[PDB]
């Protein structure tokens, strides 16, 4: 398949996937840049440039929704999957092959926080991830190194 | 008398010497006395021993730990005894025999006990030398005396103690309290709650420790207090407790508890109290909290409070209590909507540009739950029911409803009268419950309410007074009977009134024209004692429908169902107003004096018969007043004859009620017969369907009134038609089937009072 | 509550009863009598007569009421066909002397 | 030492003298050896023995058949002791011990075992003088040395057998072997492979005994190939086959199995190679037959290929292969329809005439299913669809789903891949199985297709790869509302997109009139950005109806629904564009000024007005500009004083949208009002409906704008009504109606800048 289509396809990926974020009534007006004490292992904030540290952050957000069981999540996580698979393409085109990243060992609160505070951990996340995908096409026009 | 106090209650056995029965006497080491008092077990027993025998107590240091005390069950003296020579080497299999007495109070003389007053129990012994033994003493001599003589058989040598008395009930030794739980109660105050035990029977006093363990700030507050629950002040959040709890006798000595394991309770960063609260739509709640970062706790006047952390909460419902202290108050606040598999709202507490994840929990339900209920017209049965399909914030709560009646009546003033019977009611597939109440008072107010249990509290709906004589709906008129009237022509319906109630009531008819779909008219009869009503219709004999409602007068209770109807049957009323419009024919030959006459006429029209005019008749009068009747039946065409000059006939109509009333006339009589009038006739078609006719006439001397014109088809012999035409006109328009090519003729005759006179005749269009 | 309508209800009360029993002077003498009327009543456990007993102390207690109305603190005092026409004839009868609402 | 080897398996022992406790010794009589062994069991046995007894001897014949072996389980060592002394008259009950032991592998001198070494076990004696003895043997210790030593006890003889070593290993018996189905090659070949049994660890040389029970041909070669899968070359038909394949112990010696059932089958003298085939649309296969005819075989050369007991097989496709086998290739069959009670080919071979009843089957399915795909609009789930209405051809095979997934898109290459996983579809009511998929893989490659069962084997369809996001079907657009432009005329529709998906979308859009039978246009619109368009539209104020739709611009995709069509109100647009006509119907007297001035007009009809007039205005006007214009309203004659000498007048219409712009006009002149230009004038009534209307001119000295003729009935005063024809028509008609009986004024009136000259009024025709 040629190139451009992939570069379409991973818009059109992010775009949908952002339009199911807003669709959920818990995440209807949060804000991105919220800063939470206790939960500083959701990847957000700081802006991402490189190709790696961007797969690096799909995985952590990957096993984040892991541990809830609503349908919307199950999808969101699906077409998560689906966009990794493809950026190790684009990854492939300009010879800069990418290891295959895993949840990281920083995830040893998770649990805790969760029977602590459930409600804020899935609102929080959810909402910084899209916050996140949204610096992602911005950062997709200007060609980020390998 | 021969009795050392026990005063501490620790004290250590030495045996001293003074082999199958060489009794060593063992006396306590205190720090500045030695009593050696002789036990009264032993008196024969004073008997030579060798000096050589001594030796072996080289090899043998008797010294042991005695001790014991009353347990907090009041049944058991159980008494420990350690061996301080632990030697493993070589362990002795000694026997305990334990002496104990417990004399009454007696009044004559401390008498010394006698031998076989004491009490024998074998004392166990470990496998590690320590000796538990039972003791059972009466409950009623807790505060009497209580004797004790130990004898020690180690390897063939008995060792005697002392004798001792102590009081059992100023020293005993409680249990390790229990049934403890570390939460944060609703005023920011931890409560260690502990299911002190019951069979101690005085007041305990308990050692309680805790401390402010942290990472860094560490300090230790151990207390001591003397209820059986205490509740600290002042709880900050980020400190470890590690409380720990022993109870003792508070008044005097005594002997403390047995430890317990020590309990941990951590607080996070944040503490919230109350942590959860349920409450009503439309009313008021309140929030605290406490904040520490980085081990350092935040000043209250530089804090703000979230809500969802979607929208931050105004400045204006913030209110200042403590240093570290703050308030906010909702004001009317609505119903939480569940989102997803959360059913509640999450309110925050934080400062400057960060929140901790930490959140308290609000719930709120709604409770305008609405019941409303019949009564049925035997004034029996009760049902009502109320939703639950609508109203959400459920899903999660058992429901119950109540009664409340006793009197005649409700509706006075609160309270809800928290005494209350609940009544369990089931569950039908419309979406709403009922139940049923019978047999019932019905003039008795029930209140009715439906209480909600929910997993963090109980709520109450507003109530509802309802009387069941004043909801009954009644059951629907029976035997309803409508019936044109006679000889007047109106609507008579007539019924009776349902049995119940026994109130007056007022009825509602409704009725129309028969027929599949119908815009019935409405009617009200506002008395009791009206029971039959009579109206006016347009039609006669339409049929019609009639169906009837009661409700009670005053404006109580509630509408019954319709009747079933009761159509009316067909059936004329009176006499025709008007016969019909005949018209004669000549078929014979002129020359003859005696012409077969035909009269025709069309069949009358409903309304014209008022429904049906079965019969119709002929009548005659000559000038000799020649007058007879004969019947036509349903044939519209009859024919006789004329001979005589002047001969007048009349046609009427003859149905069930009686003859027609108005009727038209014609007569027949030659000699004027040649008279003319009419001059000239034209008739011209406008179209197919239009023809104009227009006539010239010349004035005479009789009276004349109606003209008439017959006109037929020329090509073929069709039936001749005609219509009445008054004298007035000159000119008329006729509104039929019509084609130019064939030919018609007309003829237009001219009437007097007395007959026809000559006619005017044209064969074609002009 | 006004007591001009009170009245009203015991004359609509008795006329029910007697109603729905046919489908099968001095206030204290009027209380004694119907409280035995009461007990004589009792007896019987069809459903119709407990239903017609519970229509009863209704009455007792409106009676209680409109003899408090007047400042009178009044003190608490083949079978069953026949049972039944003389509670109905009583009733009628008390019907008839209410009409005239005689005194304490 | 004390050993002697047993060779072969079958071996003698007689017994023969050297009463409670005596003892005779037994040797073995072979054929040139004589090996007497004294066993170890007993030592002190050296008793002395009458002589006298021995005739006892004469009357016992101790000969015994020993058979020692190992079952083929390998767990007991089945011995058979039968007494050859078959005597009927007496039945002895001996007893017989066999002593048994297995001694361990020992490398320190070959001792002899000692007392009470040997194992004893009872051995199964039978009523008819057979003991079975059984021997717990391990499966461990079979290649070790097994010693055995037999002792009889018979009327209290005692008998001694010599002790004898054997290896329990080497001596098996196997098992007749099992699963012998017979299943002739691909080729022909005749398989006859059977399953070896599994208790047996070693190959087994089988003595294959099949026989051939033919009418005429009878074989019994005895084959002791040991493989399991025979193949025996050249099949006859008619040649039944009664394999009576044993087996044997192929690595060292053993015992024929025993006799199994016979494999009894029978070829009804017709033999195909596997008929068994199952094919698909276009495949091709290929076909050989021998056949029997009496003992001759039908040579390949003379083959009569049919099916259908017809159709002989044209002589092409023929190949020979053999001398009896003849290739018979079906190419590209078609599907085989069902008739009767088959559902195959009935393929024949015979020769000549004479042709068997014996066939074959042809199986030909249409695996061809059409899958279809289409993915919800929110983008959840996937639902799959195939029909099985085509299957009539070999029914009630099952039929399932089977899908497999690829990571991102699938490739070009056309290959079934090895994997899959099953799914099951649920049936539906329209003869559709529907199942669906849920969650979704938006761009990952699901390849799915059917796989069919039939009792003769397995078939896949073609796969047909889908792609979640190419077939998506778009929700149908929200708020679509259409209106009519002000000022300009257009019709503006403007709608909203759907949510997902989020490409690029086109837009069709359809339009027309309302009713209960609607017309429709159609538009296109490509961008994406647009949300409005502007279309024009002859007709102004009808009831309008606008619809849209949605699709990728792509390309892939479906068509979405239509959406809620949205009428249009009709309302003001523009301001009237023509005024309305007016007329002088004046009653006022000559001499008198203020003359009672009376003008008609009809009210302006729909589509000139713009559909909408309320409000009027009668535009006047003097010489000095008096412009007193009031209001008509709704109504529609009017009248005026006439006030002034010369008069100008004109009439306007008001809508909401504002005043006339465009305008009538007419002016009044009292002076010329005495000229004349017409001379004559001719009316012809050539028919009610239409009359023939002349006039002449002069050389008038002011110039002429148009005519004005007006008509009425003097007899009756008909309606006025007229008509504003302009000059350049010379003969025109009117067309309505009219009668000749009555008389009619004609008004032919001409028409100048300041008036009318003097009406050319006619009282009749011409
Ligand atoms: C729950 O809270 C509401 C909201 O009112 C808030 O709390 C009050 C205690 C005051 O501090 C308010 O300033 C504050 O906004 C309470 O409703 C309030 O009730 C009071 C007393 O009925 C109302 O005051 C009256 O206002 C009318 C004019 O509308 C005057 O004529 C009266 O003389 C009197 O001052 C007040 O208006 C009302 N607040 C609102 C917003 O309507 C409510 O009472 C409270 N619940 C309980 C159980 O106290
Ligand atoms: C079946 O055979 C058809 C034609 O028959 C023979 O096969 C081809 C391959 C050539 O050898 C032709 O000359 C022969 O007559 C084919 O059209 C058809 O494709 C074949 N089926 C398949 C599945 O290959
Ligand atoms: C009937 C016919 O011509 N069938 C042909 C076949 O001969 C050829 O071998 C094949 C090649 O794909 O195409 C098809
Ligand atoms: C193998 C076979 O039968 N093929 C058939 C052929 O015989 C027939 O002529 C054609 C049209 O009907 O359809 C195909
Ligand atoms: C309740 O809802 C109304 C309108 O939906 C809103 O104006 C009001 O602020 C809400 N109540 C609170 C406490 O926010
Ligand atoms: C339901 O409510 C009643 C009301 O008192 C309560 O006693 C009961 O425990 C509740 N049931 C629960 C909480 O399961
Ligand atoms: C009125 O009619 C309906 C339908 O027949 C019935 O269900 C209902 O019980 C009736 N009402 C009463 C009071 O019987
Ligand atoms: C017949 O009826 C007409 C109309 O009412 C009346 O004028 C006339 O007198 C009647 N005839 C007789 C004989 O009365
Ligand atoms: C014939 O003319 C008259 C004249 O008004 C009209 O009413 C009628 O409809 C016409 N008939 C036909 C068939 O056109
Ligand atoms: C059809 O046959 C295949 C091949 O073994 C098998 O995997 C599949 O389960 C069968 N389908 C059935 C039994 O429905
Ligand atoms: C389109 O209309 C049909 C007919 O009502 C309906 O069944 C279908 O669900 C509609 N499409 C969508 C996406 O709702
Ligand atoms: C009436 O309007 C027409 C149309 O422009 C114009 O030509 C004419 O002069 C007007 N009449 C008067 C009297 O102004
Ligand atoms: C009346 O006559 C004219 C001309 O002779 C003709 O065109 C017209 O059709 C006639 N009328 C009818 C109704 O035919």
């Amino acid at each position: 398949v040629p190139i451009q289509k992939v570069q379409d396809d991973t818009k059109t990926l992010i775009k949908t996937i952002v339009t199911r974020i807003n669709d959920i009534s818990h995440t209807q007006s949060v804000s991105s840049k919220q800063k939470v004490t206790g939960l500083d292992f959701i990847p957000g904030l700081h802006p991402i440039l490189t190709l790696s540290k961007m797969d690096q952050t799909l995985a952590v957000y990957q096993q984040i929704l892991t541990s809830m069981p609503s349908r919307n999540v199950i999808q969101i996580s699906n077409d998560l999957e689906n966009l990794r698979d493809l950026l190790h393409v684009l990854a492939f085109s300009k010879s800069c092959h990418l290891p295959w990243a895993s949840g990281l060992e920083t995830l040893d609160s998770l649990g805790g926080v969760l029977e602590a505070s459930g409600y804020s951990t899935e609102v929080v996340a959810l909402s910084r991830l899209q916050g996140s995908l949204q610096d992602m096409l911005w950062q997709l026009d200007l060609s980020p190194g390998c | 008398n021969l009795s050392y106090p026990i005063t501490p209650w620790r004290f250590k056995l030495s045996c001293m010497p003074p082999l199958s029965k060489t009794t060593f006497h063992c006396c306590f080491r205190s720090e500045q006395d030695r009593n050696c008092s002789l036990c009264a077990d032993n008196i024969e027993g004073k008997t030579f021993v060798s000096t050589v025998n001594s030796l072996v107590f080289q090899q043998i240091d008797a010294n042991w730990n005695i001790q014991c005390w009353l347990k907090g069950d009041l049944k058991l003296f159980i008494c420990y005894v350690e061996s301080l020579f632990k030697n493993l080497f070589r362990n002795y299999n000694y026997k305990v025999h334990l002496l104990y007495v417990l004399p009454e109070v007696l009044e004559d003389s401390p008498l010394v006990p006698q031998k076989g007053s004491f009490q024998m129990v074998h004392c166990n012994c470990s496998v590690h030398e320590c000796c538990e033994c039972l003791v059972p003493v009466p409950t009623a001599k807790l505060n009497d005396t209580l004797l004790m003589c130990l004898k020690i058989t180690s390897g063939g040598v008995i060792f005697q103690s002392p004798l001792m008395s102590v009081q059992p009930i100023n020293m005993v030794k409680p249990d390790p309290p229990l049934g403890l739980h570390m939460e944060i109660t609703d005023d920011g105050n931890l409560k260690i709650s502990w299911s002190s035990p019951p069979l101690v029977p005085f007041p305990l006093q308990y050692q309680v420790k805790y401390s402010e363990n942290s990472t860094t700030v560490i300090r230790e507050a151990d207390k001591i207090v003397s209820a059986t629950s205490l509740l600290v002040d002042s709880i900050l959040p980020g400190s470890s407790y590690e409380v720990q709890v022993r109870g003792k006798r508070l008044d005097g000595p005594g002997i403390w508890s047995d430890w317990s394991t020590p309990r941990v309770f951590t607080t996070q960063d944040v503490i919230y109290f109350p942590p959860k609260i349920l409450t009503s739509v439309g009313s008021n709640v309140s929030f605290h909290c406490i904040y520490k970062k980085e081990n350092k706790i935040v000043p209250s006047k530089e804090i703000v409070w979230w809500m969802n952390l979607a929208e931050k909460i105004p400045q204006s419902q913030y209110d200042v209590v403590s240093d570290h202290v703050s308030k906010v108050t909702f004001f009317n606040l609505n119903e939480t909507k569940p989102r997803g598999k959360f059913t509640y709202d999450a309110v925050y507490c934080c400062n400057e540009h960060e929140c901790h994840h930490r959140y308290a929990e609000l719930y709120v339900i709604d409770v305008n739950i609405n019941i409303s209920c019949e009564t049925d017209g035997y004034l029996t049965k009760m049902t009502c029911r109320w939703s639950t399909s609508t109203i959400q914030s459920l899903a999660e709560s058992t429901l119950q409803l109540r009664y409340h009646r006793s009197s005649l009546y409700c509706s006075d003033i609160p309270s809800i009268h928290p005494i209350s019977e609940p009544k369990d009611c089931y569950l039908q597939s419309d979406g709403f419950y009922e139940c049923i109440f019978q047999p019932i008072f019905l003039l008795s107010g029930y209140t009715m309410w439906i209480r909600i249990n929910h997993s963090l509290g109980s709520l109450d709906s507003p109530p509802t007074c309802v009387l069941p004589d004043s909801v009954v709906k009644p059951l629907p008129p029976s035997s309803v009977k409508a019936e044109i009237t006679i000889n007047i022509g109106l609507l008579k319906i007539s019924w009776e009134k349902p049995v119940f109630p026994e109130n007056n009531l007022q009825f509602q008819i409704r009725y129309g024209l028969s027929g599949k779909e119908v815009q019935w008219k409405m009617y009200e009869v506002y008395d009791a004692k009206s029971k039959s009503v009579s109206l006016p219709v347009p039609d006669l004999c339409a049929v019609y429908a009639v169906q009837v409602r009661c409700k009670r007068l005053d404006g109580l209770g509630y509408w019954s169902n319709w009747s079933n109807p009761a159509y009316t049957v067909v059936m004329d009323i009176k006499v025709p107003m008007r016969g019909p419009e005949f018209w004669r024919i000549i078929n014979g030959d002129t020359m003859k004096k005696e012409k077969n006459v035909t009269l025709l006429w069309k069949p009358l029209m409903k309304n014209d018969s008022l429904c049906s005019v079965q019969r119709y008749v002929i009548n005659h009068h000559t000038s000799c007043n020649g007058t007879w009747s004969e019947d036509v039946g349903n044939h519209t065409k009859f024919t006789f004859l004329w001979t005589e000059q002047a001969h007048t006939v009349t046609v009427l109509a003859i149905n069930s009620i009686g003859a027609s009333v108005a009727n038209f006339n014609l007569t027949f009589s030659w000699p004027m017969s040649k008279v003319n009038i009419v001059q000239s006739l034209s008739a011209y078609p406008l179209n197919s369907s239009c023809v104009i006719v227009s006539w010239i006439l010349s004035p005479s001397d009789y009276k004349l009134m109606y003209f008439i014109i017959e006109w037929k088809n020329l090509n073929e012999d069709g039936e001749i038609k005609w219509l009445r035409i008054s004298s007035s006109v000159k000119k008329y328009y006729i509104h039929d089937h019509f084609i130019p090519i064939e030919k018609y003729q007309f003829s237009l005759y001219p009437i007097f009072m007395e007959g026809v006179g000559k006619p005017k005749i044209i064969n074609s269009f002009t």
